[PDB]
C-alpha cells in the first residue's frame, strides 16, 4: 500500500524541513580546565556515573574529542550527556560525528532518532529508525522488509516495527520505545502512552523513560501526570536539565509561574556552572505575571540570585 | 580532461554514452556545480564521433529529488540580492536547460523513481523515456515554493502532457503521476520491475536497446534527430531565455526563502 518514501509529492514538504537547516558544527568551550588532562575520558566517565553535573561531564567530554577525534565513546557519551542537558544542537551534532566514525553503534542511532524527533525532522528520525533496525536485527529485518499509493512513510514503518517485534519470543524493550516514537510522530499519543508505560513495568528504574512518558501526557494535555512524571525522572536523577525544562514548561502551562520561574533560574543556573540556552522562556513567564522589577531585568550576563523573591529558589 | 565527481559518473560502450547519477542516499539530489557537471557531460557526448546514443541512468528509489536545498535556510560576498541570485541561479538553468535543448545525440532516460523539480524538467526534455515500474512520476513543486515553471517546462509540459493537464497540475501543485504519462505516450516501455533493484534495470535497459540497433544506420537516427528538432527548437529558446529573468523577481522578492525558513521550522513544544 505504499507508493514511495515522499508519498506522491504532498510529502516533498516535510522532506525539505530535515534539509533546509543544514549541519551545524560542534561549538565547543573556550574554559575548559580539562584541555589536557590525559584522565579526561575517565574523569567524564566517573562524573556520568556517579550523579555529578551534566555540564562539568559534558566539559571533561569536550577535552577527550579534543584530544583525540577518534575515540567514538567519547562523542557517544558527550552527545549523551548534551542531550540530557538540554543542548539539542550540540548533542546532535556529538552524535552525528559519533555515528560518523562508528556507522553501526546501536545507541547512537536511538539517541539520534529521538533528538530529530525533538526538532522535527520526522523523516531523518525514520531512516534513523530503520537503520537502527537492520543493523540490530539483520536478518530478520532482511526478509520483513522483501515483502514489499494509499500509506506514507510513517505508517509503513509502524507496520515493519510491529510486524519484527512479534517475530520474536520476548517483548525486549528498546523495541517498545520506538513504536512509542513513530505512534509520537503520528499524534495518536495514547498508543504511546501505552507502549511507555508497558516499557516502564519492565524497568521502572528509568529516567529517561518517565521523561518522555512526561512529554507524552503533556502533549495530549494532562499536565497532572506530566508534572507527576517529571517530579519522578528528576527523583531519580536531580543532574536531569532536560525534565526541570519540561517540568518548567507545563507548570507555565498551567498557571503555576513563581515555580516555573524557580525552574528556569535553577536550569540556567545548572548550566552556567563552570568556572546559554534559551532565556526567552524566562521572559514569557515574567511577562505572564508582569512584573517589571524582574522582566527588564534579561541578561545573558547577570546574576540568577539577584532574582530573590518569588524568582528566588 | 574532464573532472570528477563523486555524484555523477560515466563511461562509453560502443555508440552509447552512459551518466550515471551514484548518489543514492541523498535521493540523488543536485547542487548548482552538479547541473553545471551535467552540461559539461552533455558537451562531452556531443562531440565524440563515435556515439549515437546518450543515457542518463540513475541509482536508489528515486531518479533525482531535484535540486539541494540543504543549508539554504542557513543564516551565517555579493553587493546585492539581484547579483546573488543571477550568479547562483540564472546561469545555472540557463546553462544546463540550453545544454539539453540543443544536444544532437538521442537522449534517453531511465526513471528508477520518481523526479522532482529540475531534474523532472530535464526528464521531460529527453527524447525516450523507460520506466521501471508504475510507480514513478513528475513533479513540479512551484506554487508551493513561490517560484515559477523552470528548465522549460513551459513548452515542453504542453508539448508531452496537454493543456488542461499541465494547468491542473502546475496550478495546484499535483504530480504527472504515471497514468497520466501512459495516456499522453510519454514512457517507451515499462519494464515492471521490482523498485528495489535499479542496478538490474539499468543492465536490462542497456541490453534490450542493445538487441534494437542491430542493423539500423545510425547517421540515419543522428539526421533524423536533426530534421525533428527543428520543430520547437525557437520556442525553447525563448522560453529559456524568459523563464530564468522571470524567476529572479520570486527569489529576489523574498518569498521562497521565507517558505523555506518555515518549513524547517518545526521543533516541536516538550521534549522526548
Amino acid at each position: 500500500l505504499v507508493n514511495d518514501d515522499l508519498n506522491l509529492g504532498e510529502d516533498y514538504l516535510k522532506y525539505l524541513g530535515g534539509r533546509v537547516n543544514g549541519n551545524i558544527e560542534y561549538a565547543f568551550q573556550s574554559n575548559n580546565e580539562y584541555f589536557n588532562n590525559p584522565n579526561a575520558y575517565k574523569i567524564g566517565c566517573l562524573l556520568m556515573e556517579n550523579g555529578a553535573k551534566l555540564s562539568e561531564a559534558a566539559l571533561a567530554f569536550e577535552a577527550a574529542v579534543k584530544e583525540k577525534p577518534d575515540h567514538v565513546d567519547a562523542w557517544l557519551r558527550l552527545g549523551l550527556v548534551q542531550t540530557q542537558n538540554e543542548k539539542e544542537l550540540n548533542g546532535i551534532s556529538a552524535l552525528e560525528e559519533c555515528l560518523k566514525l562508528d556507522p553501526k553503534n546501536l545507541e547512537a542511532m536511538k539517541t539520534l532518532a529521538i533528538s530529530y524527533i525533538n526538532e522535527g525532522y520526522d523523516m531523518s528520525a525514520f531512516t534513523m529508525l530503520d537503520k537502527w533496525a537492520e543493523t540490530k536485527y539483520p536478518e530478520i529485518w532482511s526478509r520483513i522488509k522483501q515483502q514489499d499509493t494509499h500509506i506514507d512513510m510513517n505508517a509503513h514503518i509502524t507496520k515493519q516495527f510491529l510486524q519484527l517485534a512479534n517475530n520474536l519470543s520476548t517483548i525486549d524493550p528498546e523495541i517498545q520505545l520506538c513504536l512509542g516514537l513513530l505512534f509520537y510522530t503520528k499524534d495518536d499519543f495514547d498508543k504511546t502512552i501505552d507502549c511507555f508505560e508497558s516499557a516502564l513495568r519492565v524497568n521502572p528504574n528509568d529516567e529517561l523513560m518517565w521523561n518522555r512518558l512526561g512529554a507524552s501526557l503533556a502533549n495530549s494535555n494532562r499536565s497532572e501526570e506530566a508534572i507527576q512524571a517529571y517530579h519522578r525522572a528528576l527523583q531519580l536523577k536531580p543532574s536531569f536539565v532536560r525534565a526541570r525544562y519540561n517540568l518548567a514548561v507545563s507548570s507555565m502551562n498551567i498557571g503555576c509561574f513563581k515555580e516555573a520561574a524557580g525552574y528556569l533560574l535553577s536550569v540556567l543556573s545548572m548550566h552556567e556552572v563552570n568556572t546559554d540556552t534559551v532565556i526567552e522562556t524566562l521572559k514569557r513567564v515574567f511577562i505572564a505575571m508582569n512584573r517589571d522589577d524582574l522582566l527588564q531585568e534579561v541578561k545573558p550576563g547577570m546574576d540568577l540570585k539577584r532574582f530573590k523573591g518569588e524568582f528566588s529558589f | 580532461e574532464i573532472r570528477q565527481n563523486e555524484k555523477i559518473s560515466y563511461r562509453i560502450e560502443g555508440p552509447f554514452f552512459i551518466i550515471h547519477l551514484m548518489n543514492p542516499d541523498n535521493l540523488n539530489a543536485l547542487e548548482g556545480e552538479d547541473y553545471i557537471y551535467l552540461g559539461e557531460l552533455l558537451e562531452l557526448a556531443d562531440r565524440n564521433r563515435d556515439v549515437y546514443f546518450t543515457i542518463i541512468q540513475s541509482s536508489g528509489r528515486f531518479f533525482s529529488s531535484g535540486a539541494d536545498f540543504k543549508g539554504i535556510a542557513k543564516a551565517q560576498k555579493y553587493p546585492s540580492e539581484t547579483s546573488k541570485w543571477v550568479s547562483n541561479f540564472v546561469a545555472r538553468n540557463v546553462y544546463v536547460t540550453d545544454a539539453f535543448i540543443k544536444h544532437s545525440k538521442v537522449l534517453i532516460c531511465c526513471l528508477n523513481g520518481p523526479a522532482i523539480g529540475l531534474s523532472a524538467a530535464l526528464v521531460a526534455l529527453c527524447d525516450i523515456v523507460y520506466s521501471i515500474n508504475d510507480k514513478v512520476y513528475l513533479l513540479y513543486p512551484f506554487a508551493n515554493l513561490g517560484l515559477i515553471t523552470e528548465g522549460g517546462t513551459t513548452v515542453s509540459l504542453p508539448l508531452k502532457f496537454g493543456t488542461n493537464t499541465t494547468y491542473e497540475c502546475l496550478m495546484f501543485n499535483k504530480p504527472f503521476k504515471y497514468d497520466i504519462m501512459c495516456e499522453n505516450g510519454f514512457i517507451s516501455k515499462n519494464f515492471n520491475m521490482p523498485s528495489s533493484n535499479a542496478e538490474a534495470f539499468n543492465a536490462k535497459v542497456l541490453e534490450e536497446l542493445r538487441e534494437k540497433v542491430k542493423g539500423l544506420y545510425l547517421p540515419s537516427c543522428l539526421g533524423m534527430k536533426k530534421l525533428l528538432k527543428s520543430n520547437h527548437i525557437d520556442a525553447f529558446n525563448k522560453a529559456n531565455s524568459v523563464e530564468v529573468n522571470e524567476s529572479l523577481k520570486y527569489w529576489v522578492d523574498g518569498e521562497p526563502l521565507k517558505r523555506f525558513r518555515q518549513l524547517g521550522s518545526k521543533q516541536r513544544k516538550h521534549r522526548l
